[PDB]
RNA sequence: CUUAGUAACGGCGAGUGAAGCGGCAAAAGCUCAAAUUUGAAAUCUGGUACCUUCGGUGCCCGAGUUGUAAUUUGGAGAGGG
RNA sequence: GUUCUUUGUAAAGUGCCUUCGAAGAGUCGAGUUGUUUGGGAAUGCAGCUCUAAGUGGGUGGUUCCAUCUAAAGCUAA
């Protein structure tokens, strides 16, 4: 085993970004030493080092006054993926729908959020469009065994490929978002089970279902914004 | 507190000039529009710009219809201090603070006094899920709090506080609310003065690395998006309030 | 020691120019290394090593949309619970008699309403107060519900499993 | 203690005047590496395929700003205080005083360097302008040679 | 090779001891620093992807205006016609 | 020899006419202490003291005349 402070200092990383890739890894605490151990050679961190060389030579543009030399660095920027991060995680697709128990939670809940300075309008609308594909499949190959409506919201069972999900939907009601809490590891968290959604959806799709992604009809996004919006085709 | 250079001071002045004559202008072309003494002015009649997305300007006039907009305040332009006349129209619909909402219907008075203040709100007519979801993310009720403080103006949680409040005008629950908004009925008035404004959360939010080049890419995006007609003939800029 | 420097020499303006150097014809005329750069950047294009201005917003166009667009998984029986240090998540409890509209047993006294609100949080049964509703019109929007979701993903990285 | 031909720097511009200098300066900026490329490749595109004006920007070379400081192209000339020989520039505020060239030593020669995409400069110039901008580079000569010319004839003496 | 054991020096003594010319061997010349590319640092290190790999190319990063390239070195040379 | 490609108002050369036209400083030099020589016009070098010029400067020959251009660098046989 390792402290923690022995664990940030080995990987020479600071403690925020510690957190993160111990987030979107599954590392729990001591922690394991040879889980930080194998945390050490991972391209997610090697990423993280990019973005602090992007981030300085992008003040180093706009601190001088030059604009279009910034602007060309926004073209010119990769970012990381959290794709082969899930293969480590879950290796086998029942494992992922055993962890969409937790991952639908975070994602239900940030769809019906008003947007904040911590909080960008595209990162809910991209939440609330994942929502809305988990909700149209479900309806779809007509996947429901349990409805429970509570105080907190309503809870949903899915027999998603045989394995009984569960998952809470808050009421549609402006949400008092309190100053206590950080949007800062919620965020990260949302960034994980994004992607491991964006996975899950394409493999139900295209084993089972439809085409993924679906499109939209406009003149049905502008009277509902909900599910009877988002017209889905099989082939 | 602090000091006050001579720069900021003389522009503050050359642009309310600017808009003191522009405001007086236009106040001038709808006074003498409305008591039909239109001998010798600019035009007679009222046109409508609808800028939407390669960016499309739309030259159509404004039909006696009433018609539901929703109007957005913006924070423009740069050194203006407001006028009495933008202090009232403001006043009136509740937008003093930046980044604020309201709900107004649009007819033959209504449409000159947002002439006026076109410089400061950006409008639109929005659609049915533009209504419902601002009413379901946003929403204050100023009323009583435990006992004895009233300033409260927490959040549209329930539908028995509308029970409380509205009732017996027939309004029951807040998609009863998001009905008499989207639909111009009886009790529109009721509810306008219930949700009074809204708070809308702005642009980009941040002062830093990402934030600032984002600014300014949005800032650009302003001037193309909206202009200032500043004429006695200015054509109401409406754009869209689905993208916005 | 110290003496003002007297400039005896630029009290008086220079009217000329020190050097009476003839101007190029290059200094009025369009110039010829633009030119030059010009003309290979051509030779570039013909040859097709440079993909011009114009094509490249048609590469990106059509690239880049597909974002998260393939499966990983496929035939996948492989599981992680091989090493016995994976302590699975422990998916939280099921839901146990709190409804909207509950059996008005389990609506709480009105000692025990102040009495929960004494007791300090995390060593407490229950994360709410148990409330009954007449109507599913009169559910009100749960207020602390962000916080149910902000300690839960705390307890996932920070809690010992 | 300093002879009077050093610190004939550090008695630099002031606050508003300064600003106001780059407020000109910062409108004739040199196209950078990045945009000079792409410019060429947009006419290697279109010249590939199927007229333009001499380009006013600021003079950024110390040669070649002793060129044009002399021969008369210079008009306005930005002197740095702080340089790492400082002889490299000693003689350059009494050689436009002597060629009559309106010259202003600016405080940091980091902040040249700003305005013309470069880490530091010592030395800019403005030798040619806009059309509309040239009453706005005469004006501002003679806010300079009022609020540092005038202001400052004793900085040729006294130690 | 010769000049030459000469000139020249040396308590003119032990003695020290050249060079130019002349004849041959071999032969080959050149580069900077110097005054502005200023109608566009036009130059290079590296990293990276390819390619026909003692290297070439694209793209990015830096170095560099306290000067890196082209032109010029007195035999002139440069600006123009 | 055999071919494949050569390009851009590209790179030079020659003659004439016109318009200009910058070349190395703690160095040269001078005083002195040592070193080197067979060196008589301390030659060469070092140390130390002082330290320049531009129709200049360095070196030689009977009052001029000739000769080169230091204080940067490379290079076969």
């Amino acid at each position: 085993f390792i402290t923690r402070s022995q664990a940030v200092r080995k990987l020479q990383v600071s403690l925020a970004d510690f957190r993160r890739l111990c987030i979107f890894k599954g590392i729990y605490p001591f922690y394991y030493a040879k889980d930080i151990q194998y945390l050490m050679h991972e391209p997610v961190l090697a990423k993280f080092r990019e973005h602090k060389t992007f981030a300085r030579k992008l003040t180093r543009a706009l601190g001088r006054g030059e604009v279009s030399s910034a602007k060309r660095l926004e073209e010119n920027r990769d970012s990381y993926t959290l794709d082969h991060i899930i293969k480590e995680r879950y290796p086998s697709f029942p494992d992922a729908i055993r962890d969409i128990d937790d991952a639908l939670n975070m994602l239900f809940l940030f769809s019906n959020l008003p947007s904040t300075n911590q909080v960008s309008s595209k990162i809910i609308n991209d939440a609330q469009k994942i929502c809305n594909q988990w909700l149209a499949y479900v309806a779809k190959e007509r996947l429901v065994r349990k409805v429970f409506v509570s105080i907190k919201g309503v809870y949903y069972q899915a027999n998603i490929k045989g394995e009984e999900v569960r998952w809470l939907v808050p009421f549609k009601f402006p949400e008092n978002i309190p100053s206590d809490v950080d949007f800062r590891i919620m965020l990260t968290f949302l960034e994980f089970y994004s992607t491991l959604l964006h996975f899950v959806l394409y493999k139900l799709y295209t084993d089972s279902g439809l085409i993924y992604p679906p499109k939209l009809d406009l003149k049905k996004d502008k009277i509902i914004s909900g599910l009877s919006s988002y017209i889905l085709e099989s082939r | 507190n602090k000091f006050v250079r001579a720069e900021s001071i003389v522009a503050k002045t050359l642009a309310t000039s600017r808009e003191k004559e522009r405001i007086k202008r236009v106040s001038i072309l709808e006074d003498k529009k409305a008591k039909n003494e239109t001998q010798h002015i600019a035009s007679g009649k009222d046109f409508i710009l609808k800028i939407t997305e390669g960016l499309i300007r739309e030259k159509t006039t404004y039909d006696g219809k009433p018609a539901l907009l929703f109007i957005v305040r913006v924070r423009g332009p740069l050194a203006v201090n407001i006028p009495n006349k933008a202090f009232k129209i403001l006043s009136l619909l509740r937008l003093v603070e930046t980044n604020t909402g309201v709900f107004v219907k649009l007819t033959k008075n209504v449409y000159p006094l947002l002439k006026v203040i076109a410089p400061y709100v950006v409008i639109g007519k929005p659609s049915l899920s533009s209504i419902r979801s601002l009413i379901q993310k946003r929403g204050r009720i100023i009323y009583k709090g435990e006992n004895e403080a009233e300033p409260h103006e927490i959040v549209l949680n329930d539908n028995n506080i509308v029970e409380e409040q509205l009732g017996d005008h027939g309004i029951i629950c807040v998609e009863d609310i998001i009905h008499e908004i989207a639909t111009m009925g009886e009790s529109f008035s009721v509810c306008n003065f219930f949700l009074q404004p809204f708070k809308l959360n702005r642009e980009v939010s941040g002062f830093g690395s990402l934030n600032r080049l984002r600014k300014i890419k949005q800032r650009e995006a302003e001037s193309r998006t909206r202009q200032f007609s500043n004429a006695a003939t200015a054509p109401v800029i409406e754009v869209d309030i689905d993208s916005l | 020691p110290y003496e003002p420097l007297i400039d005896w020499f630029t009290r008086h303006e220079e009217v000329m120019p020190l050097t009476a150097v003839p101007e190029p014809k290059r200094r009025f005329v369009p110039s010829k290394n633009e030119a030059k750069r010009v003309m290979k950047i051509v030779r570039a294009i013909r040859e097709g090593r440079i993909i011009p201005p114009k094509k490249l917003k048609e590469m990106k166009e059509k690239e880049k949309i597909e974002n998260y667009q393939y499966d990983l998984w496929g035939d996948s029986t492989e599981t992680n619970d091989h090493v016995m240090h994976l302590r699975a998540p422990k998916l939280p409890p099921p839901t146990n008699e709190e409804s909207y509209n509950p059996p008005e047993e389990y609506l709480l006294s009105p000692e025990e309403k102040e009495a929960w609100e004494n007791t300090e949080y995390s060593e407490r049964e229950r994360n709410f107060i148990p409330q009954k509703y007449s109507a599913l019109r009169k559910v009100p929007g749960y207020g602390e519900s962000i916080r149910e979701r902000f300690e839960r993903s705390l307890d996932l990285y920070l809690a010992p499993r | 203690k300093v002879p009077p031909t050093i610190a004939q720097f550090q008695y630099t511009l002031d606050r508003n005047t300064a600003a106001e200098t780059f407020k000109l300066f910062n409108k004739y900026r040199p196209e950078t590496a990045a945009e000079k490329k792409e410019r060429l490749t947009k006419e290697a595109a279109a010249v590939a395929e199927g007229a333009s004006p001499k380009p006013y920007a600021v003079k950024y070379g110390l040669n070649h700003v002793v060129a044009l400081i002399e021969n008369k192209k210079a008009k306005l000339v930005l002197i740095a205080n702080d340089v790492d020989p400082i002889e490299l520039v000693v003689f350059l505020p009494a050689l436009c005083k002597k060629m009559g060239v309106p010259y202003a030593i600016v405080k940091g020669k980091a902040r040249l360097g700003t305005l013309v995409n470069q880490k530091t400069s010592a030395v800019a110039a403005l030798t040619e302008v806009r059309a509309e901008d040239e009453a706005a580079l005469a004006k501002l000569v003679s806010t300079i040679d009022a609020n540092f010319a005038d202001k400052y004839d004793e900085v040729k003496k006294h130690w």
